[PDB]
């Protein structure tokens, strides 16, 4: 629902390239492999943790109560 | 920028406006918008026995919506009918004319129960919901719709297949049972089932209201056909191989010395059951036997018996073809000879009869206030309206919750109608829609109905099964189908007329079995002289649009007949039309599909593409790919991978595989768990298992782009080294990471609700 | 090659058609009963070809014509659309004659003729 | 393939026009079906045996049928070589409409692609009608196992 | 609400029929490992291929091996998708190999494998079959109060 | 040779599918020789020997006359002449012939005469009479002349009866066999049922693989025994 | 391109006349047109639309006495018996100088083979011991009302044509 | 259509096969499968 | 014989004429054929 911290099969962090991964695509943007490389994720492991990433925290929190 | 590779953007813009619900969502449609008009009018007044003046008859109906109102009335929104445990349902308010003292009243929008309304219908209020509104009304926007709630439980009304109703089929085995069905139905107007058996090497005619069964050639004496030389025309032809089988039956009619439509009359008159009522005689009884009892759906209303009589013939015809060759018989599990029943259909079935028992109930009601006294003080008769408005409502809900179907009137007692929705996945909730159920789920064979035709190229989905006790009798429809809707046919027999046939009541008896007959709905109608001009002619007005599609035409050449259905339950699938030997759709047609004009059913009314039945598709040979046309090509395939259905799109590289393989996963991929809705953490169900980090596929599918799997999706993409280590992954085990599961590979959830209630009681 | 095996004999109906229609001619009391379309286009006001191609009777005379082309063929034009014809019923084995009924008090049936033949016309779609 | 494409078709022109001989226990259709059907079943021989005695030594499904493990060299060679004759209930596809098989093929085709003898192997990837002639004879052997 | 992680006995699969248990949990510096480090979530028997006739899955795995080097998706969709001599193109350009097949070291012993190993991501999705709720057992417990039996 | 192949070997079925009676021949080389001995077991219905069935209605005499050939005699090699047939109709007496009215016309012909309504009994006689069985045995459905792997003649009788089957000569009844097992029970006793039993099971398995222990077969031979 | 254009006319309705269709007798003999059933005592049933012919066969040539005579009560006559149902677009056409002349019919009558005298024998053989169903109701109560025969009627050849002028 | 006393005794859920020769045992659990190819065969 | 009369076309069932010649006629219908000498074929 929201990004891992770790990739799986190294444990390199990548929960803090999620914020920046969108950044390099929206704005300045980039071929989603470039922008890949530019945050620094070599290992194919790693790449299939953002890249396949479907980011549903966005559209559970449309049904909260509104509080 | 356009070519042979982008035909299939099409398969978009027909999935746009339809959908994959649209066979319970249109269903639902067309009964809340034509089918309450057509049960109203069926049964309008009310009769009071007593005192035979007050009388009372339903003007209209409407359900949802009062006529004095200029909004719709508010709903309790469906997932607070979930959760409440309610039944999202809509009032129906019909208005009523009656008569009160000594004047006649109008009285507006009485409400006579209340319906269970599907969702994303039109009376639901997700209709046309913007996705900010499905957000404030707890509603996923990806969820499909297409199914009811009633008691907080959601439950689907499967797609039921039955034989086709009104047609003839010729069965035959070893030791001579070649029985000829024909289950006529007209609503219930009557709902009978004829045969045909030889026994003997003597054709008769069973049929359930008969004591004993009669023979062949005393039944068409009994119609107008009476020469004796014509039912040697009618049966046999020219055909000298025919004429021996039939000579039999010939002269066991001279052997009951019957030789006049009087005489012939005369001896099923005294072969019926259920005499009750008029006491009438058996010239009056076996005249009324060929009229309303026999083949229903062929009513006669007048002394011409003609073409009941070509009906009966034609039925006999295609025995004594069967006797003299044992192998033209008539496969039961071919696609074109089934009808789809869905759920506008049954809910039909059902509301109707719920509205003869309401009727019933309150005839036997209207005049227990009519014989008592205070006859000077008269009653308005609409405060005993709501004495059993609370059975519409509560045998509706009933048949729906339970499944069960008890239809007094109609005489069906089916059972496992609807089902529980799926919510183990995304893919549940969309595989438990185009869903079909079938009719052989009481009696076993083998190797029957289980084996997959390949008449269902397209029409259904040739993988998406289950394995075990039910392979082959649940089954599941493609993308790109649609179920043809029933529509008139005294318009398409009154053009058939005017394009060239000659009536039955005009065409030589002796010279019938020379030219092709045409049979608009399997009943003999006329006699053309040059059939693929007027079948030519007859598509053309369907590609302009004059004639409606799902309106299907095909040229038989073994039985020399031109066929013409129009009936509803069968199931289509678009194709493109290819011209001399080159594809109608061009690359300008693409260019303009792409950038927003232009859609589907545009490419139906300017000619480009084209519904095809299961039928039809005999009268065609198709293209799959574009360098495959040759010109005696007639039809192109839009998409080839709609060969497979909703779930099994979700395979990747299918034809790869081997084809159990496919089936396997069809059942687990309704199985895997990930994620359900986006209302998934506002919704209490009864059982909930989701997944932590669910991740799309990294090999996809234009069959999960198109259903938005990769938006829910139930799984994780994990780095597969694929060896033998450690021995203990065996037999189908395998090795796990313990450094993936501490980080969150394949953590799930579980969710489960329990609920009491706080009853209070009569204490 | 079935759809030349009927443009043949329709080919063949034509000059079939030819001969049973002059061969008739000024035979006294002698009939052909023949088939046109239910809906006619109006001649008050000539609906277009079209027009009449789209929604598919007291009538005064000279309302079409029957053309003969000069290949092989024939077709009835009636006002302003344009049909096709063929004797296209079967070769009758049934024998047909034609009688006139009289209403109330001259009652009387009046055997007019005795049908050659019949043949169709469909609007050209 | 070709060559037994070539003599399936040097055969049924032999049989449009009544001509062919027959063996005393059939008919000119079934002798058709045995004639047609045995000389298919020879190419998956055929070619089959190019494909296994071409696979290299430490092969995977090579060793795996060599042992004894999971694995047959026919297997192997439908992976590799012709997938082969699709056969329902020891007949070949059945005309599952009016006088074809498909409405993709012609009406009165007995050719080899329109039967049932589908050519792809699994790496090559089953064509449309390959497709579906295969998963007919899957289900009545899903079936069978029930 | 109750959250459970992989035990011995759930059953995970494949998008290609191939069910599977689960056998045992690896501790990570076990399992076998390449030249960038990287070690495999699941280990998949060889002996469920041949049997089965799953030549999809693998190229499943070099679709998904080449797209996620590239950073695309890639498609493998039915009669057609992406195809497996422009996804070996993508895989020699970064300097893996064509076939999918790498060298992994062993992480028990530290040598080379003896073979290349088929090595990539494929799509698992976890069963709702979990062994948490299949294990049970009864020494004693209730009667049907009409036969006496358990 | 199914599972239900064992299944009615396991039940006595008295009617089984497919009861095909094999068939040793004293001439195993000549292939006429073969064809005689066939005809002489293969029933023979009349509408293979006759040209056709017809009935003729002179002034008060009223006769089904049918007409066969030699032309098929000596093709298929029959022992069978004109005056049996004549007998063989009269023999079956499904049809009610009060058979001293046959007459026989020189060498080619058959006159059935009747006499006392009289015309649907004889158009009962017209359809019933050419399909009678003229030569050969009437449980008999067919028969194929077979060729052994060593080049020998043992055709494939598939009827019921193997009583006249082991005694139409040219067959030697010493070495001829039957699948059915109850059939077998009635003409060559019990001991040859329970040693036909133990050998069309290892014969119906053998096909399959399932090489189970022949003990285990013999302990089936003789509960049923 | 065509060469010749024949004035097909139409005529007026003011006739309401039928056609019959005599299912037993055949057109043709010897290629030549077989004969007219020449004489005939014709009657008509409005309201039930019920068409009976009555012609007389030939004696002396196949036609047994004793079998007419004792259970018949004497016939020699057939009344033949169809319904007069509509059919439209049908127009009848004679040719008159290269001029065809529609005229509607308007009813179309499948003349059958129809026994009487069974039904003789079916009330004075028992009485010694002794929706559409409406449809046969309403016909079995009218008389049918006779019609004189006509044949050989050319003031109709001349009456479309007084009528087509304007 | 309700039960008699042969209708307690008849099908496989009755009496003779569901409560004679097949029933409910105790001491028994049922567990899903899993491999070990370190203990022995026994 | 399966050979119908004229004029109603119902079929010739032959009869022994009063115990005397064999003629053909059928019944409903006063026709007859007397001294026939008919015949058929089937093959
Ligand atoms: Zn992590
Ligand atoms: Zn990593
Ligand atoms: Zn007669």
């Amino acid at each position: 629902m929201i990004v891992p911290v770790r990739c799986f099969s190294c444990g390199k962090v990548v929960g803090d390239k999620w914020e920046s991964y969108l950044n390099l695509l929206q704005e300045d943007e980039l071929d989603e492999g470039t922008a890949l490389s530019r945050l620094g994720l070599k290992r194919y492991c790693c790449r299939r943790m953002i890249l396949t990433h479907v980011d549903l925290i966005e559209k559970f929190l449309r049904y909260n109560p509104l509080e | 920028i356009n070519t042979a590779q982008d035909k299939w953007h099409l398969l978009p813009a027909f999935l746009k406006v339809k959908g994959l619900v649209k066979q319970h969502l249109d269903s639902f449609n067309y009964f809340v918008d034509t089918d309450l008009k057509k049960i109203i009018k069926a049964n309008q007044l009310i009769l009071s026995d007593v005192d035979p003046e007050f009388y009372l008859k339903y003007v209209d109906i409407r359900v949802g919506k009062k006529s004095s109102s200029s909004t719709k009335d508010y709903l309790t929104p469906p997932h607070e009918c979930r959760l409440r445990d309610m039944t999202y349902s809509a009032p129906i308010y019909v208005d009523i004319e009656y008569t009160r003292g000594r004047n006649i009243i109008m009285h507006k929008d009485v409400e006579i129960g209340r319906m269970p309304i599907m969702l994303r219908s039109n009376k639901c209020i997700l209709y046309d919901a913007d996705e900010s509104k499905m957000a404030k009304l707890n509603e996923c926007p990806l969820d499909p719709g297409g199914y009811f709630i009633v008691n907080g439980t959601e439950k689907v009304i499967l797609v039921q297949e039955q034989l086709s109703k009104n047609r003839i089929i010729v069965e035959a085995d070893e030791k001579k049972g070649i029985v000829q069905a024909s289950v006529t139905s007209s609503t219930h107007e009557r709902k009978s089932k004829t045969y045909v058996i030889t026994k003997n090497g003597k054709i008769y005619l069973k049929h359930n209201s008969i004591a004993e069964e009669i023979p062949i050639a005393i039944v068409l004496k009994a119609c107008g056909i009476l020469s004796d030389l014509e039912i040697m025309q009618l049966v046999c032809g020219n055909d000298s191989s025919y004429q021996d089988i039939f000579a039999v039956n010939l002269e066991e009619s001279s052997k009951l010395d019957i030789y006049t439509q009087q005489q012939a009359l005369e001896y099923i008159g005294a072969k019926v059951k259920t005499m009750r009522r008029q006491k009438l005689t058996i010239l009056q009884e076996g005249i009324e036997a060929i009229a309303t009892t026999v083949i229903a759906h062929l009513t006669v209303e007048a002394l011409d018996f003609r073409e009941k009589a070509l009906y009966i013939a034609m039925m006999t015809r295609r025995v004594v073809m069967a006797m003299y060759n044992p192998k033209m018989i008539d496969d039961r599990d071919y696609v074109g000879n089934k009808r789809l029943e869905l759920a506008g259909q049954l809910i039909s079935l059902l509301f109707e009869d719920l509205f003869k028992k309401f009727n019933n109930d309150f005839k036997l009601s209207i005049d227990k206030v009519l014989k008592k006294p205070n006859r000077a003080m008269e009653y308005d008769a609409l405060l005993s309206i709501n004495v059993h408005s609370n059975n519409i409502t509560s045998g509706l809900n009933r048949a729906i919750s339970t499944g069960n179907w008890s239809l007094k009137r109609f005489k069906m007692e089916r059972a496992g109608v609807t089902h529980v929705l799926s919510r183990l996945s995304y893919i549940s909730a969309l595989g438990m829609m185009t869903r079909i159920s079938s009719q052989f789920e009481k009696s076993r064979k083998v190797s029957g109905p289980r084996a997959l035709q390949p008449s269902q190229f397209g029409m259904l989905c040739t993988a998406d099964t289950p394995e075990g006790e039910a392979c082959g009798l649940v089954k599941n429809l493609a993308l790109m189908t649609h179920i043809t809707t029933d529509d008139e046919e005294e318009p398409i027999k009154k053009l058939c007329y005017v394009l060239g046939v000659e009536d039955i009541t005009l065409i030589d008896s002796a010279s019938l079995h020379l030219n092709y007959g045409v049979y608009l709905n399997g009943t003999l109608i006329g006699s053309i002289r040059f059939p693929t001009k007027f079948v030519t002619q007859f598509r053309h007005l369907r590609r302009t649009g004059k004639v409606s599609e799902f309106i299907s035409i095909y040229s038989n050449s073994h039985q020399m007949a031109v066929h013409i259905a129009t009936d509803g339950g069968r199931i289509c699938r678009p194709l493109i039309i290819v011209s001399d030997g080159q594809s109608r759709v061009k690359d300008i047609h693409l260019r303009k599909l792409l950038d927003g004009e232009l859609d589907f059913d545009d490419f139906l009314k300017l000619g480009l593409v084209e519904y095809l039945d299961v039928n039809e598709e005999n009268d065609s040979y198709i293209a799959l790919y574009e360098k495959d046309i040759v010109p005696s090509m007639t039809h192109l395939e839009i998409e080839p991978f709609t060969i497979l259905g909703a779930v099994a799109g979700l395979i990747p590289y299918p034809h790869h595989n081997q084809s159990p393989r496919n089936t396997y996963q069809c059942a687990m991929g309704k199985q895997a768990i990930g994620a359900i809705a986006y209302n998934q953490f506002k919704r209490i169900d009864t059982l909930l298992y989701l997944m932590t980090y669910p991740q799309q596929p990294m090999v996809k599918t234009k069959t999960i782009e198109l259903i938005d799997y990769d938006k829910l999706p139930a799984g994780q993409n994990a780095t597969v080294a694929v060896m033998s280590y450690s021995g203990y992954d065996i037999e189908d085990a395998l090795v796990l990471n313990k450094s993936s599961i501490d980080r969150g590979f394949g953590r799930c959830e579980t969710r489960r609700k329990t609920t009491t209630v706080l009853k209070r009681y009569a204490n | 090659k079935e759809a030349a095996a009927e443009l043949e004999l329709l080919n063949a109906d034509h000059q079939h058609i030819l001969r049973k229609l002059k061969k008739m001619n000024n035979k006294p009391e002698r009939f052909m009963v023949f088939q046109l379309p239910t809906r006619l286009p109006a001649f008050e006001r000539p609906a277009v070809k079209e027009e009449k191609e789209d929604m598919e009777r007291e009538l005064a005379g000279k309302v079409g014509s029957i053309r003969v082309h000069k290949s092989g063929k024939l077709s009835v034009k009636i006002g302003n659309v344009v049909m096709d014809i063929g004797k296209g019923a079967e070769t009758t084995f049934l024998q047909d004659v034609i009688a006139l009924s009289i209403a109330d008090d001259a009652s009387s049936a009046e055997l007019l003729g005795r049908v050659d033949g019949k043949i169709v016309v469909t609007p050209q779609i | 393939v070709e060559i037994a494409y070539h003599k399936c078709d040097e055969l049924i022109t032999l049989f449009n026009k009544g001509e062919l001989e027959t063996q005393p226990g059939c008919n000119e259709e079934q002798t058709l079906e045995a004639k047609i059907g045995g000389l298919l079943s020879k190419v998956r021989e055929e070619v089959g045996d190019v494909c296994i005695n071409e696979l290299d030594n430490w092969n995977a499904p090579l060793i795996m049928a060599t042992c004894g493990s999971k694995g047959s060299t026919l297997n192997v060679s439908q992976m590799v070589a012709v997938v082969g004759q699709q056969i329902i209930s020891g007949n070949r596809v059945p005309d599952g409409f009016q006088d074809r098989s498909l409405p993709h093929f012609p009406k009165n085709s007995k050719t080899p692609q329109s039967k049932g003898f589908v050519r792809n192997s699994f790496f090559s990837g089953l064509s449309p009608p390959e497709f579906l002639f295969h998963a007919i004879s899957g289900r009545e052997g899903l079936v069978d196992t029930a | 609400r109750q959250n459970r992680r992989p035990e011995l006995g759930d059953k995970f699969s494949s998008r290609h029929g191939q069910k599977g248990v689960c056998g045992i949990i690896v501790k990570q510096e076990d399992m076998p490992f390449n030249d960038q480090g990287i070690v495999p979530d699941i280990i998949m028997n060889p002996h469920g291929f041949p049997s089965r006739m799953t030549v999809g899955k693998m190229i499943e795995l070099i679709s998904g091996k080449a797209g996620v080097l590239n950073g695309t998706l890639e498609y493998g969709t039915c009669f057609g998708g992406s195809k497996l001599e422009d996804m070996s193109k993508i895989l020699v350009d970064q300097g893996f190999n064509y076939s999918g097949k790498d060298m992994l070291y062993s992480g028990i012993t530290g040598e080379c494998l003896q073979a290349y190993i088929f090595f990539g991501p494929i799509y698992y999705q976890k069963l709702k079959h979990m062994v948490l709720d299949k294990m049970h057992a009864r020494a004693r417990g209730p009667r049907a109060v009409l036969t006496r039996q358990p | 040779l199914g599972v239900p192949r064992i299944k009615e070997i396991i039940n006595a079925s008295k009617v089984i599918s497919t009861p095909i009676i094999n068939a040793v021949l004293v001439n195993d080389n000549d292939e006429r020789a073969a064809r005689v001995v066939k005809g002489r077991v293969e029933k023979t219905l009349l509408s293979d020997v006759a040209f056709y069935v017809q009935d003729v209605y002179k002034d008060n005499l009223s006769f089904i006359q049918v007409r066969i050939d030699l032309g098929t005699i000596d093709k298929l090699q029959l022992e069978l002449t004109i005056e049996d047939i004549a007998v063989a109709i009269t023999r079956a007496s499904k049809l009610k012939i009060q058979a001293s009215d046959v007459n026989i016309i020189g060498k080619d012909r058959i006159a059935i005469n009747v006499f006392p309504d009289v015309f649907y009994r004889m158009q009962q006689l017209r359809r019933a009479l050419p399909d009678v069985v003229v030569k050969g045995l009437p449980d008999i459905s067919r028969a194929v002349i077979n060729i052994r792997d060593d080049g020998k003649r043992e055709l494939l009788v598939e009827g019921y009866g193997l009583r006249d089957v082991m005694c139409t000569d040219g067959v030697i009844g010493s070495r001829t066999t039957t699948n059915h097992v109850l059939e077998v029970f009635s003409v060559l006793g019990i001991e040859a049922a329970r040693y036909s039993i133990i050998r069309e099971i290892n014969y119906t398995m053998s096909n399959h693989g399932m090489s189970v222990d022949p003990r285990h077969i013999q302990l089936l031979g003789d509960v049923m025994t | 391109p065509v060469i010749e254009e024949f004035p097909l006319k139409i005529s007026g309705e003011e006739e309401s006349l039928h056609v019959f269709q005599y299912a037993n007798r055949p057109r043709l003999v010897g290629r030549k047109p077989a004969e007219h059933p020449f004489i005939s005592a014709a009657r008509y049933k409005p309201k039930s639309h019920l068409w009976e012919i009555d012609i007389p066969l030939d004696e002396q040539a196949f036609y047994n006495k004793d079998k007419a005579e004792s259970e018949w009560n004497g016939v020699n006559v057939q009344t033949l018996k169809g319904v007069g149902v509509e059919n439209n677009g049908q127009y009848a056409a004679f040719v008159k100088d290269m001029q065809v002349y529609l005229v509607p019919i308007e009813r179309v009558a499948q003349l059958k083979p129809f026994f009487k005298y069974i039904d003789d024998a079916n009330v004075t053989r028992k009485q010694e011991d002794a929706g559409s169903l409406l449809a046969h109701k309403v016909a079995d109560e009218e008389a049918n009302i006779e019609l004189t025969w006509a044949e050989g009627t050319f003031e109709q050849f001349k009456d479309t044509i007084v009528k087509e002028a304007e | 259509p309700i039960r008699g006393f042969c209708q307690r005794l008849k099908g496989k859920q009755g009496r003779f096969r569901g409560n004679l020769s097949g029933k409910r045992v105790d001491f028994s659990g049922r567990t899903v499968i899993s491999p070990d190819p370190n203990l022995s065969i026994d | 014989m399966l050979s119908f009369c004229p004029s109603c076309n119902n079929m010739l069932l032959i009869t022994s004429g009063d115990s005397g010649v064999y003629t053909l006629a059928c019944r409903s219908c006063p026709y007859e054929f007397p001294i026939e000498g008919i015949e058929i074929y089937d093959r």
